[PDB]
């Protein structure tokens, strides 16, 4: 679990851009801060290298 | 001609795309393609022409492109006031095709309840034998209702079925109730109560 | 801005020649690249191009229909007129005339729509009888009163309670086609029981094909 990859991103990544920030994804008519919300999700994921 | 998807669904906040395929594209290079928007009950207004550009008065939510031979309409940030039919139009070799239709159904709204309003008939048409009692109901989201007009007897409709979407400002499907009350049987009917059944909440 | 209004008789006899016009105002037709066309929209179908005129007297028509579609320009009075023959009961639709500014802007500004329903039937006299807001509608929340205009074949007819003012409130739902081959509207207003007994309410039926405008009101009855 030492390699994390981004899964949810609003727009397509532009040429030569490094997204070091980690903000919870957004949703519809609701301001999800990003604690445990189902509608929202964490941008980064966790690779399972077994 | 030009074929378009019949039904397209989209969650509020996400983005959906349309497909304006070739379908024996005699349009040639497919240079120009204009998309229109026609709400139920109004006139079609131009939203985006020359997909590489956009007309004045249209927000950045509407955008389009054409990768190889199919024009796509990218609409980001869906709202309640966006359920309308879209049409892609180009210039053929001998005419101006307008393609098919594309209905957008934006789900994610609370199911509304229809209010019953049984307007009593005035004492002007009863003297002329024109009993036409009305149980006009409206303001419901699903759109599937079945009135049960009955004067404590077998419930019948006899013309209530009209299939009126009526996508007004509140974006709620309306209905239209019309009774076939016999002008001679109006005395036998005590009050002719009205009962409407809704989707999900059938009671 | 560009204002494209239509006119002409909506109801006519079958197998005749229509005279649907398109009065344009706000621009000059002599501009290079400009022109006014016509688009058909059947009920429950898609759009389809019929005819189109240009700034150099060019009359372009649909390749399918060329023996009936005859368009002409009257820029002297700014009124585009379209004529079509051999009217069959399949052409019943709402016609639109849109301006073609250029090749890239395909029909940017459109009109408003005029439904031409001509299959078999002629005009019918509308019967206006408003529904009295009795104690049933009063105690049942909003005492919605609605005129019961019925027995009319032509579909396009507008209504407005106390025309000029009170723009909102009226429902104005589409009519219902019963077994008699006629239509009927029962548009009620959402004005509550605050002040409706001492005032006057007329829905102002505008059945133009019949050339009849009956404005009348009702009083609270007792069931």
């Amino acid at each position: 679990y030492n390699y994390l990859y981004r899964l949810f991103r609003k727009s397509n990544l532009k040429p030569f851009e490094r997204d070091i920030s980690t903000e919870i994804y957004q949703a519809g008519n609701k301001p999800c801060n990003g604690v445990a919300g189902f509608n929202c999700y964490f941008p980064l994921r966790s690779y399972s290298f077994r | 001609a030009l074929t378009q998807p019949a039904s397209v669904s989209g969650s509020p906040g996400l983005s959906i795309t349309i497909s304006c395929t070739a379908t024996s594209s005699d349009v040639g290079a497919y240079n120009y393609v204009s998309w229109y928007q026609q709400h139920p009950g109004q006139a079609p207004k131009l939203m985006i022409y020359d997909v590489s550009k956009r007309p004045s008065g249209v927000s950045n939510r509407f955008s389009g492109s054409k990768s190889a031979n199919t024009a796509s309409l990218t609409i980001s940030g869906l709202q309640a006031e966006d359920e309308a039919d879209y049409y892609c139009s180009s210039y053929t070799t001998t005419s101006v095709v307008f393609g098919g239709g594309t209905k957008l159904t934006v789900l994610g709204q609370p199911k509304a309840a229809p209010s019953v309003t049984l307007f009593p008939p005035s004492s002007e048409e009863l003297q002329a034998n024109k009993a036409t009692l009305v149980c006009l109901i409206s303001d419901f989201y699903p759109g599937a209702v079945t009135v049960a007009w009955k004067a404590d007897s077998s419930p019948v409709k006899a013309g209530v079925e009209t299939t009126t979407p009526s996508k007004q400002s509140n974006n709620k499907y309306a209905a239209s109730s019309y009774l076939s009350l016999t002008p001679e049987q109006w005395k036998s009917h005590r009050s002719y109560s009205c009962q409407v059944t809704h989707e999900g909440s059938t009671v | 801005q560009v204002t494209l209004r239509e006119s002409g008789p909506t109801l006519v006899k079958p197998k005749q020649t229509l005279t649907l016009t398109c009065t344009f105002s706000g621009f000059s037709l002599s501009t290079p690249g400009g022109g006014v066309g016509w688009i058909r929209q059947p009920p429950g179908k898609a759009l389809e191009w019929l005819a189109l005129i240009y700034w150099d007297d060019d009359k372009r028509y649909s390749p399918s229909l060329k023996s009936s579609l005859t368009i002409t320009k009257d820029t002297s009075k700014n009124q585009v007129v379209l004529t079509m023959t051999n009217m069959d009961p399949v052409d019943t639709a709402t016609y639109y005339c849109a301006r073609l500014t250029a090749a890239d802007t395909i029909f940017d500004c459109w009109g408003q729509g005029t439904l031409v329903t001509v299959s078999s039937a002629s005009t019918k006299g509308p019967s206006v009888f408003p529904l009295a807001p009795s104690s049933k509608s009063t105690s049942g929340g909003t005492a919605a009163l609605g005129c019961l205009v019925k027995d009319y074949f032509p579909e396009p007819v507008t209504v407005s309670w106390n025309s000029g003012a009170l723009t909102s409130g009226v429902h104005t739902f589409p009519a219902v086609l019963q077994s008699s081959g006629l239509y009927s509207l029962s548009s009620v207003v959402t004005v509550p029981s605050s002040s409706l007994g001492t005032q006057t309410y007329i829905c102002n039926v505008n059945h133009k094909p019949s050339n009849t405008k009956v404005d009348k009101r009702v009083e609270p009855k007792s069931c």
